[PDB]
This record gives structure tokens, C-alpha cells and sequence, in this order.
């Protein structure tokens, strides 16, 4: 069964850097596009990222200085190397894999499958 | 007075329900035709 | 109804207007497996079941 599974979420002083995962299991990243998308509490679904089979990333502009996402394929994990946390990158942290083959109707995310998503908070203590 | 149905026993699995306006010495001469081509 | 005794109602013999259920806001999940959402007005259907 595909399953996407992300750990690494928790507690983070500001300006600091903090390391996520995207282990997944039932594919390979050999021959599938992977995103990063975040979700603030007040807003939408805000995608940060993309990581390409061939090791092409692309970013989101507003957001390059400070995200870098790299890949493990001998451990088939995603890597999200975010640093210098601040009060608005507090989010739950979604990967998703990217449909690039049939769509079966108008998706607004353009995302066959997700994960659950792990939460960052960014405050005092 | 029509007070006597007695055509079935049961109804199990409906695929098609249809209710319309009423079609109907002898008097009348009804004339029908039934086909079944190409369901 | 509940899940474990879902109540199935057979829509046949009228004309469903698909455009109105697609273009509403009101549903957050509307996912079509095996036919276009803008190509269901265009269709014609047998044995429609919700
Ligand atoms: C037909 O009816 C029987 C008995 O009511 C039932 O077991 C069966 O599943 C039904 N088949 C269909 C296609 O509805």
C-alpha cells in the first residue's frame, strides 16, 4: 500500500535549524515527482517545493532562502532542511507525491497521494 | 370496486419504474404493437 | 444514514443537471473515478445509484 509517513516536527527556537523526513514506503522516488506543502492555521495549503526523479528541485520563490529538500534513495526518504525559523513558518508539514500520468478529474493540488503531516510550532519555549 | 391484486408474489431487484397518463356490445377497439429490437 | 446502513436511492427516468453540484462550494471532497466531471452533462447514464 502506498503510504507517505513524515517525522521530525516538534519544538524549534527561532533561528534555528531544523531537519524533516519524508520516509516513504510502497515507491520509489526513481521515476516520481515529490512536493513539500505547508499549512498555516489561518490559511490554505501553501506548496513549498518540488524534488524531481533526475535530482531537479525547484522552490517556492518567496521561500528559497531558507528550505533545501534532498533525497536518500538507498533509504527511499525525502529530506527537508529548513532553517531560521520564524513565527509564521509555524505549519503542518505535508509531502505529497506528484501526479504527473492520469488524472482522473480537475484536482486543485494536482496530488495522487498525500501523507499525514508533521507539526512545527516556533515560539518562546 | 376494485378490490383484488393478486399478480405477484414478490419484487426483488428493480431496474426500471415507469407511471404514466392512462392509455385506455364492444365498444372500444384497442390495437398494440410490442417490439424488442436493440433493447 | 449510518455507514454500516447506507441508504441507496436509484435516480432514473429525469435529467440531472451535474453543473450545479460540481460548481458548488458547498462540497469539500468531489472525486470522480472513470469520467471527466465537465463531460457528465454530455453523457448519458444507466443504472444511476447514490
Ligand atoms: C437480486 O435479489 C437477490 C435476492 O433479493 C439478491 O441476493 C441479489 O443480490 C440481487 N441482485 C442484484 C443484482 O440486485
Amino acid at each position: 500500500e502506498v503510504q507517505l509517513v513524515e517525522s521530525g516536527g516538534g519544538l524549534v527556537q527561532p533561528g534555528g535549524s531544523l531537519r524533516l523526513s519524508c520516509a516513504a514506503s510502497g515507491f520509489t522516488f526513481d521515476d516520481y515527482a515529490m512536493s513539500w506543502v505547508r499549512q498555516a492555521p489561518g490559511k490554505g495549503l501553501e506548496w513549498i517545493g518540488r524534488m524531481y526523479n533526475n535530482g531537479r528541485t525547484s522552490y517556492n520563490p518567496s521561500l528559497k532562502s531558507l528550505v533545501t529538500i534532498s533525497r536518500d534513495n538507498s533509504k527511499n526518504t525525502l529530506y527537508l532542511q529548513m532553517n531560521s525559523l520564524r513565527a509564521e513558518d509555524t505549519a503542518t508539514y505535508y509531502c505529497a507525491r506528484d501526479n504527473l500520468g492520469y488524472r482522473p478529474s480537475e484536482n486543485l493540488y494536482g496530488m495522487d497521494v498525500w501523507g499525514q503531516g508533521t507539526t512545527v510550532t516556533v515560539s518562546s519555549s | 370496486m376494485e378490490s383484488e391484486f393478486r399478480v405477484y408474489s414478490s419484487a426483488n431487484n428493480c431496474t426500471f419504474e415507469y407511471v404514466s397518463q392512462p392509455f385506455l356490445n364492444f365498444k372500444n377497439l384497442r390495437e398494440f404493437v410490442f417490439k424488442n429490437i436493440d433493447g | 444514514a449510518s455507514v454500516y446502513a447506507w441508504n441507496r436511492k436509484r435516480i432514473s427516468n429525469c435529467v440531472a443537471d451535474y453543473s450545479v453540484l460540481y460548481n458548488s462550494a458547498s462540497f469539500s471532497t468531489f472525486k470522480c473515478y472513470g469520467v471527466s466531471p465537465t463531460k457528465l452533462n454530455d453523457l448519458c447514464f444507466t443504472n444511476v445509484y447514490a
